[PDB]
């Protein structure tokens, strides 16, 4: 199974 | 006593010497291999009577059940006793026939196509028979001789009886290919593409390797079909996908435009999906066996939630769609709404003009769309967290493995294509064959076009050095460009794809064998200037070939809509990220081949492509495709026994390698994948690897599932492939 | 097990070399008095030094009151009422002595024969009798039931102890033995049809599928083309198909190649026949139905069994001694025993049937050097087997010329001066080149003139207990493991084969070997010389197959290797599991 | 079940009043001449007229070869094996012949006794003597134990 | 389990 724990303001960081 | 029954049916008697005897040639030069062991464990088989194939298998198999990672050489002593096996079965002695008398023969028995007695004359296949090394049959190993066996060689399916050796397979392939070439040139290239194929410097796929000197004509395993919103062409595509799905061809189907349920069609994307699964699975033993797909929609469509959910086991029938695989299509603007944290709104494609070509061909028209249709309150729409989408595509990722992923921007900016004239909108099969398609109004719509790929691959195991992929490209190319004007086109619109941009896809394979030689690693970014180094030299030499190829034969009819054509290169349009990746300096001399292809063209509109591999990969004892191997001994079922192969030169290297589950993520991997994009045409077949066991609780965390998709955009990355879990 | 002792108080009232010393005295106690203690002595130190290995029975009981000591009886029921009645009557007396019991079931006529109801439900009556001495419906009391392949009932008595299936059609608590012979094999290897038939329909056909093989293919196939004839064709394929999956899920589906059983034999089938085998596999011995309980025209037969440890003898020669030794404390034990049933006691009396076997052969061949998987024990298994007979036969005619000859002595093929090394399977010819060291003409000669004691006298049984107690490896079976447990009330009992500590590496384990043929082979072998049966096991390891699964087609090429080497007889197949 | 008939070939061979004359005849027939007859006809009478009613096997069967009537056996058990045999073998041969049975078995011994392992086993015997003429499984032979 | 695949070719060689 998967942990379906999403940390959003950890991504906001990340340039594409 | 002991009596051996002959294939004639008379009883003559055991002759122990004459076994030790083959079994001592067969073991010529091999190490850590027992002859007395083989013999001791076949011998206590025998029995009085036993007719004399069945000593011939008990000793192969004797050799193949000792193949271990200590004493990898029994992989080469069973594959010689089952090549002198296949000869007798095939010749009635170890020395094959001239090839003249092979080939009349074979013509006769209706097993060769007669085009080969017309093509060349006898002194020719005389000259062709001096080029043969019929001793490079000893350069198999066990698992390539049954690939060869059961797959290649050409043979009579229901007496089991095996007509050829490979020598004549490969030499055949090489004769019927470059057939239509001049005398000054012909036997020349005859020869090289022979040598090449032979000593396994390049791979060629399943059905040209079992078909090519056969009459048969079928030979495209690579089919890209674009569906329209309309019945019309809902039943053009469902037609066009039985016609070759009877014909052993992969599947990639576009059916993104097809409008949402509720529309003004009414009854929605799901039950025509179902319908092409049956047109998929028409041709298939027991509606799985055989026929394959994988269908492609854009994330931001408004049955998406319902579309994500269509191979997961556990729901009604009416609302799944298992034996296919899905491709989920994003690009920036969707990534953007995840970092943010914001909405993504749905849309039915028949309710937003332009939106749908902009997704692909123009990102600043399609934000310029998109924002403009979210605030519009006519057109019907539905809203949802980017964060929740994401999850749930990524959790049906995770669960099934096959809910693949193209970033549709990155192969519309970094493509060999223009796509205001011929957008890349969907992709095939294994998710590396990236080409322009345009829906069809009737299976015979000769304004349609079904994208076709012709493949092949160079062992990067078996050059000494880079700039021997000069030649192979100059082979590999024509031999493949010469397959298009020889092969049958079921359906107008792929031929109309295939004669108008002439497009190839050539990759590699031994990748992990090549980096492990070198020293180099995966998971550490030790290997990424040597990627780019060697990737260089292969779209380099590609293009190269296929430039020299249109200076001699003229470029192909749609080359004009190329990026080529305008002189741009992959190197002017790549990820800028991969910049901060390696700093490996360009070999070559891009710029002279800029203006060379901008006057004289390219043969072909694409030439790379990276596939998965096995069937090739076996028969060249060659790691698969540019995947790590997951452990030092690969084992497949048969029921000749349990066929094993061990990674080439273990003994040597088994340090060296990096086994797929000993990498601590997918970051170096992922690089890897970036720096050689920058050069393919196409895209690759790219895997993500989970081991649950490397996480805390044993759970994979949907913020790293999250964290590699955007370093895989990052470096450009176009599209995903399986996701692998370790299980356990 | 063995020691005198008090069940309910705990007490244990003698030692080991008391048990020895009296088993010896009172097996010896009819002996004159120039001889007796002599022989008491010699016997004494055979067993105290684990040379001669005795069964439970014996060892437990001989110097008590008890005269209990039958643990191996073969029983033929007759197609009647009272002979269901009476082989009923028999297993109930013998399994609450202890006995293991091989029941002959064959004749019985198939549903629907003009015995309308079938075999089953007699079946499950005999298994009742074998577990009506039991704690709890099968903890004690034990047999197999045998018939032949080609009876009409045999697809459904095939799956008697499948546990899937309705209760009325289900025997599961017996183990079966599938008579097969040479006829139903080529029907195998041609792929034609089996025809099934009651044996109440086909006159002398029972009879000469035993006794007879060209009698059999000439009733056979002239019922074959008889329409009047109630059959049933079935293909040949699927039912040996059936029969090996059965064996396979179970591992109780047993096989008696009744031809091998009849053409070399002690026994002249004319006469004598060997109809079925015991509980185990290894016995194989003539037999006739019972109309009632006491009938004295009926025979139980019999077997005393005892077995030479073949690790604690330095060499073969030892055997003369020590057959002499074995042959005669059994001939005595058939004296001293009780007999519930009157046509038992005629078998014993009549034929003095004896089952002398081995044990530690496994630890016999390592120290050898030599192996079972490769067939580097073929020659050493010859000389080793060659020894034991020639040296059983040798101790029972010096018997017999002091004691006399078996009363049914005419019976056997040795009184027509033939020897197993005139009859064996000539395939074994192919496999072993090692030649006699015995004079066998001699013997012959003497055998002929002077008689055996015993008609049997060699038979090769598993093992568990006594070869715990003389820390030999199992009977014929090479060990799973360097290292047996066993649970118990005291701790985790362990035992580590003899001398690891030198032979670890010679050894050969029971998966280690990559298949049947070797140990084949050398049951064949061993089957040359042996009066009776072998106790022949099959072993697959799933692992060593395809997609973890065994292939049919080694199933039954291993059982066609063991018919062509003249295997008489097949016992349990063993699935690793894992 | 009456009528005498051919249960192979579905042929029906009497009717109801040959049945019940015949009855009367077999069971009458050793009677003397003087009242023979007389017997025949009143007991004929009687059976035919539904005043007295008969067993199944007496009906089916007397004016047949057959002389297998008996459908109510009891057996007693005695604490011996040779008598549990016995009963067993006396089971077995009713059974086959039709017969319901009363069995009373409880002499026997109970489990752990100076036979150690107690009544049920040989309880099971009983059944399996009782079903041993059964179809297959349960169909035919009936028994009470007690 | 078991496979139940039997090639009878295979054993009509087969002599007993």
């Amino acid at each position: 199974q998967i942990d379906s724990e999403v940390d959003t303001d950890d991504l906001s960081n990340f340039q594409l | 006593n002991l009596l051996v029954t002959k294939r004639d049916g008379s009883t003559e008697r055991i002759n122990l010497d004459k076994i030790h005897r083959v079994l001592d040639w067969a073991a010529e030069g091999l190490h850590n291999v027992s002859i007395s062991q083989v013999e001791l464990r076949s011998h206590i088989q025998f029995y009085d009577g036993i007719k004399t194939s069945d000593i011939h298998e008990t000793i192969i198999k004797a050799a193949a059940d000792l193949i271990s990672r200590d004493a990898p050489d029994y992989q080469y002593l069973a594959a010689r006793l089952a090549i002198f096996h296949l000869r007798k079965k095939a010749y009635g002695q170890f020395e094959p026939p001239a090839l003249y008398d092979h080939v009349v023969k074979m013509v006769e028995m209706g097993k060769y196509d007669n085009h080969l007695l017309e093509d060349y004359t006898e002194e020719e296949f005389k000259q062709m028979d001096t080029f043969i090394d019929h001793d490079r049959d000893m350069t198999f190993s066990y698992a390539a001789v049954k690939q060869l066996e059961g797959k290649y060689l050409v043979q009579n399916r229901v007496t089991g009886e095996i007509y050829e050796s490979a020598q004549f397979l490969y030499i055949l392939v090489a004769a019927c290919l470059f057939s239509n070439y001049p005398r000054e040139t012909r036997l020349q290239y005859v020869k090289r593409f022979y040598d090449a194929v032979s000593t396994f410097k390049i791979s060629l796929p399943t059905p040209i390797m079992s078909g090519v000197r056969t009459p048969t004509r079928q030979f495209s395993s690579c089919v890209l079909i674009e569906c329209g919103d309309s019945l019309d062409s809902i039943n053009a595509t469902s037609s066009a996908i039985v016609k070759y799905v009877s014909q052993r061809a992969g599947i990639g189907i576009n059916a993104g435009r097809i409008r949402a349920l509720g529309s003004p069609f009414h009854t929605g994307c799901i039950p025509f999906y179902k319908h092409f699964q049956t047109a998929v699975k028409s041709c298939s033993q027991g509606g799985v066996r055989g026929g394959a797909a994988t269908l492609f929609y854009p994330m931001w469509h408004l049955e998406v939630e319902s579309l994500l959910v269509l191979k997961n086991n556990r729901g009604v029938e009416g609302n799944r769609v298992r034996h296919m695989d899905y491709g989920v299509q994003i690009n920036k603007l969707m990534y953007t709404r995840l970092l943010k944290g914001e909405d993504i709104t749905l849309f039915s494609p028949s309710d937003v003009p332009g939106l749908y070509d902009a997704f692909f061909a123009d990102q600043e028209e399609f934000e310029r769309l998109y924002t403009k249709y979210e605030k519009d309150d006519s057109i019907r729409k539905q809203r949802v967290k980017a964060v929740e989408l994401f999850s749930l595509m990524m959790q049906e990722r995770a669960s099934t493995g096959r809910i693949y992923i193209q970033n549709v921007d990155h192969c519309n900016t970094h493509s060999p294509f223009d796509p205001a004239i011929a957008p890349v909108r969907q992709s095939n099969l294994c998710l590396e064959i990236a080409l322009p398609t345009k829906p069809l109004n009737d299976v015979n719509d000769e304004n349609g076009e079904i994208a076709l790929c012709t493949l092949s691959a160079f062992n990067l195991g078996a050059i000494n050095n880079l700039d021997e992929l000069e030649e192979l490209a100059i082979l590999a190319v024509r031999a493949l460009d010469a397959l298009l004007d020889y092969q049958d086109y079921p359906i107008p619109a792929a031929k109309r794809g295939a004669m108008g941009r002439r497009t190839l896809g050539i990759g590699v394979i031994n990748f992990a064998y090549y980096l492990a030689k070198h020293g180099k690693r995966y998971s550490d970014g030790s290997a990424n200037n040597l990627t780019h180094k060697t990737f260089e030299a292969i779209q380099y030499y590609l293009l190269k070939a296929s430039n020299e190829l249109a200076k001699e034969q003229g470029a192909c009819p749609w080359f004009n809509e190329t990026t080529y054509a305008k002189g741009i290169l992959p190197i002017d349009t790549y990820k800028k990220d991969l910049d901060t990746i390696a700093n490996e300096p360009l070999h070559y001399d891009w710029e002279a081949l800029r203006e060379s292809i901008k006057t004289h063209g390219l043969r072909n509109s694409t030439l790379s492509a990276l596939m998965p591999s096995e069937t090739s990969s076996q028969i060249s004892n060659a790691t698969n495709g540019i995947e790590p191997p997951r452990g030092y001994v690969s084992i497949k079922a048969s029921k000749d026994g349990i066929l094993r192969q061990v990674v080439p030169d273990y003994e040597h290297l088994h340090d060296a390698y990096e086994l797929l589950w000993e990498m601590p993520g997918n970051d170096g991997y992922l690089q890897l994948v970036g720096i050689m994009q920058k050069f393919i045409d196409q895209s690759i077949s790219a895997n993500t690897n989970y081991d649950p066991s490397r996480f805390p609780s044993g759970k994979v965390p949907m913020q790293q599932l999250l964290k590699d998709l955007l370093t895989a955009y990052k470096f450009g990355v176009k599209t995903l492939y399986y996701q692998n879990t370790r299980d356990g």
